[PDB]
């Protein structure tokens, strides 16, 4: 067993965050204030689920997990909710005064003034653990806070813990639900300066959740509540590995070793199948082959491309529930037979399959069914390139006329930095297409 | 030195001084440095009594200054209505034209002072009179959207 | 963000500022004695960014009231609200500026800055995180121009962080037929250009023809005009007084609205308009983009719009305003820039204003606001050109080539919504 730290910065990563320990407890049996009564070592243990939640004297199961952000209205309701008992209340860190959506004041201004504290807090979860493996970090893409703060963030602990593995969860924008015109600027700087400091990032398109929930869940408006729970039951599918037993992402090392073949293309593609409104109580139960296949329509990923224009270099499925192994060996060797699924010639043509025979679970209050089998599949293609170019184009259409630039300088950046930022993701691009 | 003394007291609107003044010899056709004379000054500072005691005594009803302004042009971009009216009916030419171009239509209409808009209108003011830039009274009214002037110029 | 310290000077400012303080009031279900008989939690969520809390739960507004005349002080007072504001916030000086804005920013007016600074200062340190400041001024005159503008440069001084915000009312011949008025204005404007971070523009001929050609008032008053100006500040400070889903603060609008340091002046507009005494979404929607609904004298589709916020009030499907609004997006696309995506926010409050059902408040950030600008430097030049009355602002220290200076400025500042308006994005 050896121990993840979770870090949620600012709006977005705090509020998935909360749909996330939520979820987890649920999964785990683990009541809102902390006691778990399937677990017959109190006190301490070294069970699967150990290396998300540590153990006190009183039975108690505490998140390790820190959450973050530079004002305190969203963190207070985290602190006031349902779980409020459950979290470390050192865990819960505000400052007074926001970023205000801009990476300059996330990052060199307000941020300065409350790194130092966050990174004794995480110091002392450290200093709990037996053998840490690394963090995963949730963030936004276009917030100040999630932007500037968790670069800042990201750079120190790769100062403080070097050998230890860095996972982002990363929320990229959306018109539909964005907060400020210049979530473009923030996304790129953050995506710049994080490049080095992470091992593997999962992106989650809000324009994908929010069409999501609009289509298969019948939501009228979508609101950050609904996005969430969805968001949540795909992030739980991805570190399920990590709480359970099983033989496939048994620890951060192997999601780098399974899904990252050179540093740098480091955001593998999620697709997660079936999600059905919970007011289809009485669905037909969809197959193994069924929810496979679902894997491969671009209307279930996670981010709006097309990998039919691209190429895979890695490929697993992770399936939950009443799976039979030889249904999933049927499924992959007609999926074989496609056109559209065409590997790099340099990897191997794999599926690596996982499969954990508890069906997923549903939160009280959800939009999602009750389901017997549920499949994540998590791909490295190049057509993920496709959002890479999306947000590049707007970050180009503004700078261009410099607009909002003096934002940044005003806030202790150089304007250089944008074109250094910028010239890293036409790089980032060019990756993609030599590879395919 | 009278002259001097009575460009004062028609900017100053000392009624009695002027009166002594003039009794003494002083030139009511005086100019100060600009070639402004007691006229120009009392028609720019609204004394509409020294105006008309000035012109009972040989005031240049059309003398210029050395930008082309006539105390018309004065009156008109300061917005004295009354002495507009005394001036026109004492010869001032409705369209005596500045260095700048303008008429005293052209100033009463960019100053929006439209009543006297409609009295240099009445005394013949040239509607196609056009400044330095080509730009008539209606041109100015039409490129900043004031209606009520436009309206006045097209009746 | 919480804190908003406001500042009111010279007549205007003062008019403006009280009813402002009377139509806010009566949102917050605040009554002129300072206690609170509302019927809504959402009316106290957010109260502490216009009020300070005081003994027996009375709510005081955060307000610092400015003037050269000593006057206004006793027009204030006798107003409905005129007892809630602090007897100490009245800084008043014993003599008018007499529309001269050199004696507002050189003579009488720096005289009286200091015990303005010393209340700023007070109100300022019993603020948990102030946000900035928000003054209340015409442009015209003498004391809310002259001395409003050199307060603004001293505040921006001891408090560099901090958001400066004006409300500005432009002058009009309409309104006022004072020929120094073009002179005081664009001596302002120069200072508001490099001084603040964000202004509203209410302009008075804007507020002249929405009563003579829409309202049917063939005599206008100040009482009538300040009614829609009233009514346009209360929709756009809607977003700093209500919760809703944005915690909006006075940073993140200026971050949001503002591409250029330079152009940061507002054409607020509102739906429906309404006189003293006296709609569906896609109604709202469209004549909330209407000229005729503007606050500044300017046809947006004569330019191009850099940046817009929205907000919608009143009981309303959020799925029909984000329709209609991407439907006017649509229709007048050649009237928003193309290189600024998704420049058009919208939020939505549940409270409507006193009176109404619905209701929507427009702020842009428009390039159409050069004719504003040109309007007034244009009278600034004729009587410029003349030097009529120059002698009143030499003659308390100011020097010709200020005048020129500010001209250069303001001339500079058209050219550069010109530069915007013509740009493409290739
Ligand atoms: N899915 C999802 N997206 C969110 C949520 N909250 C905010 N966002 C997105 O995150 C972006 C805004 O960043 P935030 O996280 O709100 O900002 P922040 O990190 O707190 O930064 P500042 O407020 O600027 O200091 C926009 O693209 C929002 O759509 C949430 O709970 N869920
Ligand atoms: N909208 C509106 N405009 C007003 C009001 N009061 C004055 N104005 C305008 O403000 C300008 C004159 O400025 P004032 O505010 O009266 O002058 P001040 O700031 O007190 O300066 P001095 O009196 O010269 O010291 C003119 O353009 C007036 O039309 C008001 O209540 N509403
Ligand atoms: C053009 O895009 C943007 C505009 C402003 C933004 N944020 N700031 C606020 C938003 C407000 O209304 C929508 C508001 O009411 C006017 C407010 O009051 C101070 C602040 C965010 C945006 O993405
Ligand atoms: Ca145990
Ligand atoms: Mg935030
Ligand atoms: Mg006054």
């Amino acid at each position: 067993m050896r121990e993840c730290i979770s870090i949620h910065v600012g709006q977005a990563g705090v509020q998935i965050g909360n749909a996330c320990w939520e979820l987890y407890c649920l999964e785990h049996g683990i009541q809102p204030d902390g006691q778990m009564p399937s677990d017959k070592t109190i006190g301490g243990g070294d069970d699967s689920f150990n290396t998300f939640f540590s153990e006190t004297g009183a039975g108690k199961h505490v998140p390790r997990a820190v959450f973050v952000d530079l004002e305190p209205t969203v963190i207070d309701e985290v602190r006031t909710g349902t779980y409020r008992q459950l979290f470390h209340p050192e865990q819960l860190i505000t400052g007074k005064e926001d970023a205000a959506n801009n990476y300059a004041r996330g990052h060199y201004t307000i941020g300065k003034e409350i790194i130092d504290l966050v990174l004794d807090r995480i110091r002392k979860l450290a200093d709990q653990c037996t053998g840490l493996q690394g963090f995963l970090v949730f963030h936004s893409f276009g917030g100040g806070t999630g932007s500037g703060f968790t670069s800042l963030l990201m750079e120190r602990l790769s100062v403080d813990y070097g050998k230890k593995s860095k996972l982002e969860f990363s929320i990229y924008p959306a018109p539909q639900v964005s907060t400020a015109v210049v979530e473009p600027y923030n996304s790129i700087l953050t995506t710049h300066t994080t490049l080095e400091h992470s091992d593997c990032a999962f992106m989650v398109d809000n324009e994908a959740i929010y069409d999501i929930c609009r289509r298969n869940l019948d939501i009228e408006r979508p609101t950050y509540t609904n996005l969430n729970r969805l968001i949540s039951q795909i992030v739980s599918s991805i570190t399920a590995s990590l709480r359970f037993d099983g033989a496939l992402n048994v620890d951060l090392t192997e999601f780098q070793t399974n899904l990252v073949p050179y540093p740098r293309i480091h955001f593998p593609l999620a697709t997660y199948a079936p999600v059905i409104s919970a007011e289809k109580a009485y669905h037909e139960q969809l197959s193994v082959a069924e929810i496979t296949n679902a894997c491969f329509e671009p209307a279930n990923q996670m981010v709006k491309c097309d990998p039919r224009h691209g190429k895979y270099m890695a490929c697993c499925l992770l399936y939950r529930g009443d799976v039979v192994p030889k249904d999933v060996n049927a499924a992959i060797a007609t999926i074989k037979t496609k056109r559209s699924i065409q590997f790099v010639d340099w990897c191997p043509t794999g599926f690596k399959v996982g499969i954990n025979y508890q069906p997923p679970t549903v939160v009280p209050g959800g939009d999602l069914a009750k389901v017997q089998r549920a499949v994540c599949m998590l791909s490295n293609t190049t057509a993920i390139a496709e959002a890479w170019a999306r947000l590049d184009h707007k970050f180009d259409l503004m700078y261009a006329k410099r607009a909002f630039v003096h934002w940044y300088v005003g806030e202790g950046m150089e304007e250089g930095e944008f074109s250094e930022a910028r010239e890293d993701m036409a790089a980032l691009e060019k990756d993609y297409e030599e590879v395919g | 030195d009278l002259g001097k003394k009575l460009l004062e007291a028609a900017r100053a609107g000392q009624d009695d001084e002027v009166r002594i003044l003039m009794a003494n010899g002083a030139d009511v056709n005086a100019t100060d440095a600009s070639g402004l004379t007691p006229l120009h000054l009392a028609a720019t500072y609204g004394h509409l009594e020294i105006v008309e005691v000035l012109l009972k005594h040989g005031a240049d009803v059309n003398a210029i200054d050395i930008m082309g302004s006539t105390p018309l042009h004065l009156a008109a971009l300061i917005g004295h209505l009354e002495i507009v009216e005394v001036l026109l009916k004492h010869g001032a030419d409705v369209n005596a034209v500045d260095t700048w171009g303008d008429t005293p239509l052209h100033l009463a209409a960019i100053m929006g002072h439209l009543e006297i808009v409609e009295v240099l209108l009445k005394h013949g003011a040239d509607v196609n009179a056009q400044d330095k830039f080509g730009k008539t009274a209606f041109d100015i009214s039409i490129d900043n959207g004031n209606e009520d002037l436009a309206e006045i110029l097209q009746k | 963000m919480r804190e908003i310290v406001h500042i009111q000077a010279g007549q205007c400012g003062n008019q403006i500022g009280a009813k402002f303080w009377e139509v806010i009031s009566d949102e917050h279900g605040i009554d002129p004695t300072g206690s609170y008989h509302g019927d809504s939690d959402l009316q106290l969520e957010r109260i502490n960014v216009y009020y300070n809390e005081a003994t027996g739960n009375k709510y005081v507004p955060r307000a610092i009231l400015v003037d050269l005349e000593p006057g206004t002080m006793d027009s204030v007072r006798s107003g409905p609200f005129g007892q809630i504001f602090r007897p100490d916030n009245f800084v008043f000086g014993q003599s008018g500026a007499g529309n001269n804005w050199a004696k507002g920013h050189y003579t009488e007016g720096a005289e009286l800055v200091d015990s303005v600074l010393d209340v700023v200062r007070k109100e300022s340190e019993s603020c948990d995180c102030l946000q900035g400041f928000q003054l209340t001024h015409s442009l015209g005159g003498g004391t809310g121009s002259g001395m409003g503008t050199l307060l603004i440069s001293k505040i921006r001084e001891e408090y560099p962080d901090r958001i400066m915000n004006t409300f500005s009312v432009m002058p009009s011949p309409k309104v006022s037929d004072t020929v120094v008025e073009p002179y005081n204005a664009t001596l302002s404007v120069h200072q508001l250009v490099e001084n603040t971070d964000e202004t509203y523009c209410i302009d008075n001929e804007a507020l002249y023809d929405i009563c003579f050609r829409t309202l049917k008032l063939t005599t206008p008053t100040y009482g009538d005009l300040n009614h829609l100006v009233s009514a346009t500040m209360s929709g756009v400070t809607t977003c700093l007084r209500f919760p809703g889903q944005l915690n909006a603060d006075l940073r993140k609008l200026a971050v949001n609205m503002v591409p250029f340091p330079r152009l940061h002046f507002f054409m607020p507009g509102f739906a429906p308009l309404t006189s003293r005494g006296s709609l569906t979404v896609p109604e709202l929607t469209q004549q909330m983009f209407d000229s005729k609904n503007m606050m500044a004298a300017c046809d947006p589709r004569h330019g191009r719009y850099l940046t817009v916020a929205a907000i919608f009030r009143g009981r309303m499907s959020m799925k029909e305003v984000d329709e209609q609004m991407l439907n006017v997006q649509n229709k007048n696309s050649s009237y928003f820039v193309e290189w600024i995506p998704n420049n058009v926010k919208t939020a939505v409050c549940d409270i409507p204003p006193r009176g109404l059902k619905m209701s929507a408040t427009f702020i842009g950030n428009s390039t159409a606001i050069q004719e504003l600008f040109k309007r007034i430097s244009e009278q600034f030049t004729a009587m410029f050109r003349r030097k009529a009355f120059l002698h009143w602002y030499t003659g308390e220290g100011m020097d010709e080539m200020e005048f020129t200076e500010a001209e250069s400025n303001m001339n500079d500042l058209v050219s550069e919504y010109q530069q915007y308006q013509d740009a493409t994005a290739d």
